[PDB]
């Protein structure tokens, strides 16, 4: 029972995306055992390229991003004294069934793109 | 057009009236 | 700005154009005022050095009020050093607790005390070098959430809201304002932050033998196109360059302290090219 | 751990292993996924099972028993009902 | 280079008389800033009274919950599923100590997650939380903040009395989870003795806590769940009874309202950052001159005309509503009466004013009558909720949207009965709206005297359907031509002079809340033209690569074309080959590129470039 604002749940669902769909596999998904790791940079990529809708990058994004990982949805494998300079390494801590639920709440599909 | 110009054009069709 | 991810998957009149804009945005200090006045927080987030234009606003608006000018650029600040100015300077309190979260409480104690005491807060790169943690951001937000504190910041780095959440930035209550300047960062890249000469100017330092033991580092660099140590000290010892191990090994010690000789684990290679080598062998022939 | 040669184990590999066991059981069908998480918790706090030393639910271990004292086990065990008694012979 | 700058410090003092209201009163005393006070202090009331209202039936369980443990080991806990947003709770938790200090029947200790790194840090600010939450009802030094000295202290005050003691824990989330293990397993060592209630602040869902807590940790826990409403509910809530409200004079437009509703729906739960938003477009609003001062109660409004200095009347004619009122004036002399004589419009405000005040009085009535017209019909063309179609019927001509004739289409399949009683449910919810909200508000009597005939008129027209398929055409026609064609215009369509009340200006309130740094970094990079305004520097296409360019966008042309590794020595040669001293101007535009991200240095490579926006 999890709400959230409508880009968060695309970020949640992109961050679920890049952390399960092995990212050599994202040339051919996207350009139109563990959960693995993923950059900020795949996953802003990952979120354009499921948004369809283009929105801009502003201040309440990666604000989004931030309380995102601030209520553990997200978690911070790896660096987090260097999260603006791009070395920073996260992974998605939530379960296929909720993605779906999220999928099913907004309209997006997930196993198509599973 | 500005204010200037619409207010002059309008008091000088007033005048002219 | 809506960038496309198909990119990271696939991988004079100036002067007098910066003085009209420099105007412009000096215009806008009474709004400024009046925002400050109600709460906000000013945010400016131009492409060049907006340095200047905040020392504008401190000399010709608060130049009267108690002001905390940070220089954020600064490659050695501590969020200590702030809190003990703050502590130590504006309330005559002392030095700040060790804990810096303490500290705010202390600072949030004693400012309840005092209305009509504001603070101006004037922080030149938010997103500085000794403030990119989440702590110091948590820090200034619970700063900024104080009504006598009075916040303006300036931000030049693009990732900088990847440290913000939602709830530092509903404490950091944010009017953002494109200030635009096409200045250079001259003050805020000149900091620490952001060789053949120099190995002959510090060669021409030493004495004999030890130029002696570097020449025959540079030969058998030279012959080979990292030599070992027992090769170096058999070469120094058939010279009489050296008289035990000990004074090559501190000699060496020098030689990796001004940069000559790298040491590989002994391997002692010297990171300059053969052609220069063979140059600076016939200077010193 | 006999068939990987003492390799590091997981709580998904376990409960897949276990699942595969307790749809054919007729005596565990019922059981969800949170009490085997608790059943799984309960042996880590025992140090039966120690980390390596990533999620509560991903984090790989190490079983601190010998295979003997599991063997005796099933045999000094009370009431152990003979489907378990079966499924530990192979 | 300057003094204000050294090579030592960073922070410098500038202390004028501090010790241990900003403006002037050129513009305190002003009349456009008490009226925006006057608005901002009744608007923020309003909400928070909503928001209280909203909170105290979880507030009487919560203090129920407690009282209920003092009346009476497991340590009793109460998991408080609130929200996503973190900042809005912590006046429900200041509440809840409120209530509890009020009947005293505990004292409260609020466990931030910043004050709790440690354990020892944990039960140090917990012992020192307690002990100063007592001193401060009716001081140790932290390392000296121990459990026995907590259970002494509790034995020399409330033992002869049973005082429960609470800790709040508001960011249930943000905790350390083994810090948080060792906290419950201490605090339920110590039950019996000294009595402990956990109240929470989780905020996801009940899985977060099921999942944190182990085996041997839950089992000291006796937890029971209350609820708080979600955000949007509160949201449509506030925005219901509030911003939608008709005793408020200033009034949003279509555009800033659906511009703050989707920052909280699309962005953000935080209806804190929603009132943030209203009160700059309060503030941009009311500070456009002493001429929107008027943007308030008529006879205030009236005095307030009486007060206006000229340039005021020089910015109520600069207003674009006002040229086609001066443009269907027939009379000549009239023009001329209004546009220099200054005082023939001082007599001519007061019926502006209240024939704006009775528009939006109409417009507020109208809208419900129509909401519960019209969203009770299935498939919901022009949206159930009063805001959705308060956006619609501002921003656009109701009538000509064809979204409207589908309105009508399927409100005309209906059969006889329930079309009836929806127009009757219709009717009488508009007249207890009549009834309550618009009668005590003044120039309230005008606005029922105004509608209420054509509710009667409509409610005959029922009783005639009632009395005899074709007549629901006619009652129709009535509905449209007597409510939706006349009260319900678009902001375009408006009275004259209706900018002092709305707030239309979407641009700069847009660009100054929500913050782009990125689109400005870009657009001052990709054409510096756009901000200095050179005769030099413009671009006709935005890759052509002038050669009069600042430096930074040579270089930042340069390396946007490139591969993801970029060298140094081609792209200094091709540096050189766009416009010694250039060696100097291409490194400090690197410096000047790096500072700002778009690059970082290959110190790990042969010094080299690396690119890492892309």
């Amino acid at each position: 029972s999890l709400e959230l604002p409508y880009y968060a749940k695309f970020l949640l669902i992109a961050a679920f995306l890049a952390s399960h769909n092995a990212a050599k596999q994202d040339k051919r998904l996207f350009v139109k055992l563990g959960p693995k790791s993923f950059s900020i940079d795949r996953l802003l990529a990952i979120f354009y390229a499921i948004l369809e809708e283009k929105v801009g990058l502003t201040c309440n994004l990666l604000s989004q991003i931030s309380t995102l990982v601030h209520l553990n949805l997200l978690s911070f494998v790896s660096g987090e004294q260097n999260i603006m300079e791009g070395s920073a390494r996260l992974q998605c801590t939530i379960g296929l069934e909720f993605v779906l639920q999220i999928g099913k709440v907004v309209g997006f599909n997930v196993r198509q793109y599973l | 057009e500005d204010y200037e110009i619409w207010k002059a054009r309008m008091l000088a069709k007033a005048q002219a009236k | 700005f809506v960038p496309e991810s198909d990119g990271y998957f696939h991988s004079a009149e100036h002067e007098g154009s910066i003085n009209a804009i420099m105007e412009e945005y000096r215009s806008y200090f009474p709004k400024w005022m009046c925002i400050l006045n109600e709460g906000f927080n000013i945010l400016l987030y131009g492409l060049g050095s907006k340095h200047q234009l905040l020392q504008s606003f401190h000399r010709e608006v608060l130049h009267k009020q108690t002001v905390l000018v940070v220089n954020g650029f600064f490659p050695s600040l501590t969020i200590k050093d702030m809190l003990d100015s703050i502590t130590s300077d504006i309330l005559d309190a002392g030095i700040s607790p060790a804990n810096p979260h303490e500290a705010v409480d202390m600072i949030e104690e004693e400012f309840a005390l005092i209305p009509e005491t504001h603070l101006f807060l004037i922080v030149h790169n938010l997103d500085g070098a000794m403030l990119r943690n989440v702590k110091a951001q948590a820090i200034l937000s619970r700063l900024a959430r104080i009504p006598n504190i009075h916040l303006l910041a300036s931000i030049d780095h693009i990732n900088t809201p990847l440290l913000w959440d939602q709830g530092k930035l509903c404490s950091f209550n944010f009017s953002w304002w494109d200030c635009t300047t096409m200045l250079p960062y001259t003050n805020e890249t000149a900091f620490e932050n952001s060789a053949l000469s120099s190995m002959r100017s510090v060669f021409s330092s030493l004495t004999t033998n030890s130029r002696g033991i570097y020449m025959l580092i540079v030969k058998y660099q030279l012959k080979n196109k990292g030599m070992p140590f027992r090769d170096l000290y058999s070469s120094c010892r058939e010279a009489f360059l050296v008289s035990s191990d000990l004074a090559l090994r501190a000699q060496l010690t020098e030689f990796l302290d001004h940069k000559l000789v790298k040491s590989k684990r002994e391997q002692l290679t010297i990171p300059i090219d053969g052609a220069l080598l063979q140059q600076f062998l016939e200077e010193q022939e | 751990s006999q068939i990987y040669d003492r390799d590091s184990f997981n709580f998904e590999i376990i409960y897949a292993r276990f699942s595969k066991f307790a749809k054919v059981s007729t005596t565990m069908q019922a059981v969800e996924r949170s009490i085997v998480l608790k059943a799984f918790e309960h042996l880590r706090i025992a140090e039966l099972i120690m980390p390596l030393t990533v999620q509560k639910e991903f984090e790989m271990h190490k079983l601190a028993l010998t295979y003997s004292q599991i063997h005796h086990c099933m045999q000094r065990y009370q009431a152990l009902p003979t489907e378990v008694a079966q499924w530990a012979q192979s | 280079m300057d003094p204000t700058i050294s090579v030592s410090k960073g922070c410098f003092v500038y202390k004028n008389g501090a010790t241990r209201s900003l403006l002037g009163k050129e513009v305190v005393q002003q009349p456009f800033y008490e009226e925006y006070r006057k608005a901002w202090n009744q608007i923020n009331d309003h909400i928070a009274d909503l928001q209280h209202r909203s909170y105290a039936r979880t507030l009487e369980q919560l203090v129920d919950f407690v009282v209920g443990q003092a009346e009476r080991e497991v340590l009793p806990t109460a998991a408080l599923l609130t929200g996503i947003n973190q900042p809005d709770h912590l006046s429900q938790f200041t509440a809840l100590t409120q209530r509890l200090h009020a009947q005293r029947a505990a004292m409260v200790c609020v466990l931030q997650s910043r004050d709790c790194a440690t354990l020892k840090a944990a039960v140090e600010t917990l012992v020192f939380g307690l002990v100063e939450d007592n001193a401060e009802v009716e001081r140790l030094r932290r390392s000296q903040c121990t459990m026995k000295q907590l259970k002494s202290w509790y034995t020399n005050n409330f033992d002869s009395e049973r005082r429960q003691l609470v800790v709040i824990l508001p960011d249930f989330e943000c905790f350390n989870a083994s810090v948080l293990q060792d906290l419950i397993l201490i605090l339920s060592a110590h039950c019996g003795s000294l009595p402990f209630v956990l109240v929470l602040g989780v905020a996801t869902a009940m899985t977060a806590v099921h999942g944190t807590l182990p085996y041997h940790v839950s089992s000291k826990i006796r937890l029971r769940v209350f609820q708080t409403q979600a955000a949007p509910t509160g949201l449509n809530e506030v925005l219901d009874k509030v911003l939608l409200s008709p005793k408020y004079a200033f009034h949003l437009s279509g555009k800033t309202f659906k511009f703050l509703t989707h920052i909280f729906l699309y962005y953000d739960f935080s209806i804190h950052g929603f009132i943030q938003g209203f009160k700059y477009c309060l503030m941009e609003h009311f500070f456009g001159g002493n001429a929107f001062a008027l943007c308030t109660d008529y006879s205030k409004a009236l005095g307030r005309i009486k007060q206006l200095t000229h340039e005021d009347m020089e910015t109520i004619r600069r207003l674009p509503s006002f040229r086609p009122y001066v443009e269907q004036i027939n009379d000549c002399k009239r023009i001329i009466a209004v546009l220099t004589d200054d005082d023939y419009l001082k007599k001519k405000l007061p019926q502006l004013l209240r024939d704006c005040l009775l528009h939006f009085l109409l417009f507020r009535c109208s809208l419900e009558f129509l909401t519960e017209l019209v969203g009770d019909l299935p498939r919901c063309p022009l949206g159930k909720l009063r805001r959705e179609l308060y956006v619609n019927c501002l921003n656009r001509a109701i009538i000509s949207t064809p979204e409207y004739k589908e309105c009508l289409q399927m409100l005309s399949f209906l059969s006889k009965d329930e079309f009836v009683a929806k127009v009757n449910r219709a009717l009488e919810r508009t007249e207890q709206f009549l009834v309550e909200e618009i009668a005590p508000l003044e120039l309230g009597e005008a606005c029922t005297a105004v509608l209420r005939p054509k509710l009667e008129a409509i409610r005959l027209a029922v009783d005639e359907v009632v009395k005899a398929g074709r007549a629901l055409q006619k009652t129709l026609q009535l509905i449209e031509t007597q409510i939706v064609q006349d009260h319900l215009r678009a902001l375009q369509d408006a009275p004259p002079i209706h900018e002092l009340f709305v707030f239309s200006d979407i641009a700069t309130v847009r660009r100054n809340i929500i913050g782009a740094p990125r689109a400005a970094l870009h657009t001052a990079l990709n054409n510096p033209h756009f901000y200095m305004q050179c005769k030099c520097c413009e671009l006709q296409d935005q890759s052509l690569l002038v050669g009069t360019l600042p430096d930074l966008s040579v270089v930042y042309k340069l390396h946007l074309e490139c591969g993801r590794m970029i060298n140094l020595f081609d792209w200094l040669q091709a540096f050189r080959s766009v416009v010694p001293q250039i060696q100097a101007r291409f490194t400090r535009a690197v410096a000047e590129l790096q500072f700002l991200g778009y690059i970082k240095m290959s110190k790990r490579k042969t010094d080299h470039a690396t690119r890492l926006t892309w």
